[PDB]
RNA sequence: CGACUCUUAGCGGUGGAUCACUCGGCUCGUGCGUCGAUGAAGAACGCAGCUAGCUGCGAGAAUUAAUGUGAAUUGCAGGACACAUUGAUCAUCGACACUUCGAACGCACUUGCGGCCCCGGGUUCCUCCCGGGGCUACGCCUGUCUGAGCGUCGCU
RNA sequence: AAGCCUAGGGCGCGGGCCCGGGUGGAGCCGCCGCAGGUGCAGAUCUUGGUGGUAGUAGCAAAUAUUCAAACGAGAACUUUGAAGGCCGAAGUGGAGAAGGGUUCCAUGUGAACAGCAGUUGAACAUGGGUCAGUCGGUCCUGAGAGAUGGGCGAGCGCCGUUC
RNA sequence: CUAAGGCUAAAUACCGGCACGAGACCGAUAGUCAACAAGUACCGUAAGGGAAAGUUGAAAAGAACUUUGAAGAGAGAGUUC
RNA sequence: CGCGACCUCAGAUCAGACGUGGCGACCCGCUGAAUUUAAGCAUAUUAGUCAGCGGAGGAGAAGAAACUAACCAGGAUUCCCUCAGUAACGGCGAGUGAACAGGGAAGAGCCCAGCGCCGAAUCCCCGCCCCGCGGCGGGGCGCGGGACAUGUGGCGUACGGAA
């Protein structure tokens, strides 16, 4: 995801649950050279992450 | 396909709120579908949308205002966000009666002394 | 060996982004700027130089607030009033 | 460098003159200024006369003019005591009043 | 864009003699 | 004519031993107007002489 | 550098950005007289004072 | 000549106005006038021009006695579209040329409740220097 | 006739002088003459469907609300609106909002560390942890509270 | 109409001026007076443009390239294969700090740059790419800097770090 | 005259700002540095220095289409007085 | 050996307010030169000007005589003309250089301490009620607090005033 620079790794592991009801085993934060910050959340072994993102609309 | 604001008065702040989350939904879902390409239809419901948001979160944001100054109208001490904002100066001015208190030396010689409508040239 | 040879020894720095004035003249070493003067709680500003005096004055910016009160100005200082709805 | 039968003259043009040239081209402004001024000041006063109170009947010091009368900055109290006006009555009739006015003749 | 200027830099000094 | 017209650059000329010719020119920089003359009648820009 | 600051890489991002060529659909604006972008830095004559 | 100090009356000024002026004054700038058998039964002298009228070209390379519709107003260009005023391109596609509204006669308007009201204050006003300049 | 060189003329090249235009400057004149701890000026960073610069705007980010006006914006698509509905666009703008630095205000500028209360997850306070909100700078006035003094005194 | 060109006709001693032709498309001229930022050949004058030099000097510091094939319209310079070389582990190597800030990677173009060329590039146009409890910053203090109290200073403020 | 106390509008100034009006002023090397994305590009570590750059056409009607060349570039054709 | 008043001096994330900074064309208070002239130059001149500092306002400052005058006397302050390029200053050189009066624009005067007299008759803050509250005010009720006799308020200020 493409996340706000103002953010935080407890936020955005709060986020993701809140919005698409799924749990969270950690999330991965970096800072991109455009100016936005970068997420590479990961989900934990129970969940499949192609099924959840074809609800996002992602494919 | 409008939201218009008059609706929007008579309405609950939880409603209101209601009305607010859900408009947030395809806001993200326009943003999935902005860079999945998607169509030019869903391209231009981006603005319509996001000046939805500020319709809402404006009405939010009005009716909480004056239910505030309602509670507080009367009272001595107000917050500084509702008391009279002019300028640094007008409110460092007089406190509009000050100007017209005179002492009761003054006031003793406009009723005793008072300036004459007169005339000449008769 | 005081010309090109000496160019390519010039790896540190001296002036950094000042964080009042926005121009690169904040010195490190005397962690001080001197384009605005930041630790200093006057702007730095001098009338021997008029042409930097207007290079940031008054008129240039955004005016976020001051245009509102030359606006604000003409129609009356009014505040609490609305137009009179249909 | 003189020559030939000029005075000897003495300019005062050795200061910085032209930073503080004082231009009178605000003159038609001015008098229109006042006068547009001065028809209102007589417009909120409605019977009383334009020009304001009463000026006495004063003669010249400096005796080079010595014969001449002027309008006076206003009536003296020992004038005002024979006339019967209490001195502030005067000043709200309409009558000039000063106490620093004496009166040797 | 046009350079800065850097002319023919001052020729050869000579020595300078008495009386 | 504004006394600010062709004064609020600061040029001073450079001294004789160079080829050009003793005209008060721009100090320096990557510009176009740089040491190019300035304060003087005969220059493109600079004072127009007798300022009305 | 490697180990640049908050501020500094938050400046960088925004000089990125900014060198990129005008888009096309301006030029067939009706009061329009930009033809090319004429502030395209570059990373060899620009430099970036910082 | 003018006699109120504060109108412009002035060559850079007048223009600076004419061309910047907002969305809403390019609305009256682009006035047209009526045609005659109207001006007798409203007794306005013009009108602004709208998106539904059909028009009368007065002037021009396209000027003759054809009545057509306007398409399509642009107040950016100061400028109207016609419905038979058009000029195909070299590829065959058709482009309208514009006219501009002070070479336009109306033969009727497309009325609607905010037009009515703005065919009688004309008129109301027209009435007005009639009875007092008698 | 040649090839080369000079002058003049026509035409074609480099160049943008002259001329006519001008939403721009200069000068004078008139009215008003208003910044800010309720956070000024300035600066940084972001915001358009396609947006680099200018301008505008501030996470409600090419503008929100209201009034006036009344069928458009437009470079291209799009879709609202029925203009028989507070209604597209514009101006006014009096309501709301206004990220960070900046007099800059918790401590210093590394965007790091703090503490005191309230609320929700942790929990059903029982301490960690997380998230949100309100506070915490100096100088100084009136008043309140708690104090200090082998200062001046009385009671003891 | 102005402006410009002219192997045309001319006028005035002269400053200059009037017509003819061509280009040009929108304002211009004579007389009486008024006013000036009013006439250029120079000032090693300013700005801008163009010549001879001149297709000339030059593209020579560090041993060296050759053959066949592929792409293409195009190959001395691109790629592949083979041969011959060089840097010789204090390297023309493999990694960093300061500095640079997208120059890193893929695709496409060859308009402009790479002082020849280029199918190539660090050039351009599209997109993508940097993931930390354990690696650093963050914490500590050194040389030093710098507030409060205090003192000085007409003053912005200055002195000083336990007085 | 009555110091060693104090208040007081008007006639006065105003190259900053807001909104204007006017010109025997300059007309793109002129006029403010800036008529245009100008205190911008660019230069210097910094204080600071600081440009050049107006005009198609009434309306883009901005040259469809054929042919040579890979293309830049041409020949035709077409629009506009 | 403590308690209770009073005086001085502290701590407050105490309750409620206030100042900082910017612009700065005009103004006020300081500080403050050298270019230049005198054909040199040192007094002088530039000049209390440029620069530097602080402070506000829409105007500021000044302002109602410890004044000008010697007259048959004028009468706050501010600006224009004139006095005046004058009196005067000056290596009496260069140069510098006012003021009175008069004509105008405008024109408005006053308040304290003291002296005294009135039972502190005065003022600030907190709670309650009525009115209007988007430049927090008016009236009433509170052995509700504080300031104040180390002096608040009324009469009263040189033109006399008080009883
Ligand atoms: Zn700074």
């Amino acid at each position: 995801f493409i996340v706000d620079v103002k953010a935080n790794k407890h936020q955005i592991k709060q986020a993701v649950k809140k919005l698409y009801d799924i749990d969270v085993a950690k999330v991965n934060t970096l800072i991109r050279p455009d100016g936005e910050k970068k997420a590479y959340v990961r989900l934990a072994p129970d969940y499949d992450a192609l099924d959840v993102a074809n609800k996002i609309g992602i494919i | 396909a409008k939201i218009k604001a008059r609706d929007l008065r008579g309405k609950k702040k939880e409603e209101l709120l209601k009305q607010l989350d859900d408009l947030k939904v395809e806001l993200s879902q326009l943003r999935v579908a902005k860079v999945t390409g998607g169509a030019a239809s869903k391209l231009s419901k981006i603005r319509v949308v996001r000046k939805s948001i500020a319709r809402v979160l404006t009405v939010i944001n009005q009716t909480q205002k004056e239910n505030l100054r309602k509670f507080y109208k009367g009272k001595k001490y107000k917050p500084l966000d509702l008391r009279p904002k002019k300028t640094r100066a007008m409110r460092r001015r007089l406190n509009k009666h000050e100007e017209s208190l005179k002492t009761k030396k003054q006031q003793r010689k406009e009723r005793l002394y008072p300036l004459r409508k007169y005339a000449v040239k008769a | 060996t005081k010309g090109t040879s000496s160019f390519g020894k010039r790896r540190n720095k001296t002036h950094t982004l000042c964080r009042r004035c926005g121009s690169k003249a904040y010195h490190l070493q005397k962690s001080t700027c001197g384009k605005c003067g930041y630790p200093a709680k006057r702007k730095r500003k001098y009338n021997w130089s008029a042409k930097a005096k207007r290079r940031n004055t008054t008129g240039t910016g955004r005016m976020r607030h001051l245009k509102i009160v030359y606006r604000r100005f003409r129609h009356g200082f009014r505040e609490g009033t609305t137009p009179k709805p249909k | 460098a003189p020559s030939r039968n000029g005075m000897i003259l003495k300019p005062h043009f050795h200061k910085d003159w032209q930073r503080r040239v004082a231009t009178w081209f605000n003159q038609p402004a001015r008098k229109i200024r006042r006068r547009k001024a001065r028809q209102a000041r007589a417009r909120r006063i409605a019977p009383r006369p334009a020009s304001g109170p009463l000026r006495p009947i004063v003669r010249c010091p400096t005796v080079r003019y010595h014969t001449k009368v002027r309008a006076g900055r206003g009536f003296s109290l020992e004038e005002l005591r024979v006339a019967g006006i209490h001195k502030k009555v005067a000043r709200t009739i309409g009558i000039s009043v000063d106490p620093r006015r004496r009166n040797k003749s | 864009p046009r350079p800065r200027p850097r002319p023919r830099p001052r020729p050869r000094p000579r020595p300078r003699p008495r009386p | 004519v504004s006394e600010l017209a062709g004064h609020q650059t600061s040029a001073e000329s450079w001294g004789t031993g160079r080829a050009v010719a003793r005209i008060p020119r721009v100090r320096g920089g990557g510009t176009h107007r740089s040491g190019q003359g300035a304060f003087g009648n005969m220059c493109r820009g600079g004072r127009m002489f007798a300022p009305t | 550098s490697s180990h640049k600051t908050f501020r500094i890489k938050r400046f960088l991002a925004k000089k990125q950005k900014q060198n990129r060529p005008i888009p096309q659909w301006i030029r067939m604006k009706t009061g329009n007289k930009i033809r090319y972008n004429s502030k395209r830095r570059h990373w060899r004559r620009t430099k970036l004072g910082l | 000549m003018k006699f109120n100090p504060f109108v412009t009356s002035d060559r850079s000024k007048n223009r600076k106005r004419h061309f910047n002026a907002p969305s809403h004054i390019r609305r009256k700038i682009m006035s047209s006038p009526l045609s005659k058998e109207l001006r007798q039964k409203y007794n306005v002298r013009s009108m602004p021009i709208r998106k539904d009228d059909e028009v009368q070209v007065v002037r021009g390379h396209y000027k003759g006695q054809q009545i057509g519709k306007v398409v399509q107003v642009y107040r950016k260009k100061y400028v109207i579209y016609i419905e038979r005023v058009q000029r195909e391109k070299a590829n065959g596609t058709t482009v309208h040329v514009g006219i501009h509204p002070s070479k336009v006669v109306i033969t009727r308007l497309k009325l609607d409740k905010d037009r009515k009201k703005i065919l009688e204050r004309k008129a109301k006003s027209r009435q007005v220097g009639k009875e007092k300049g008698k």
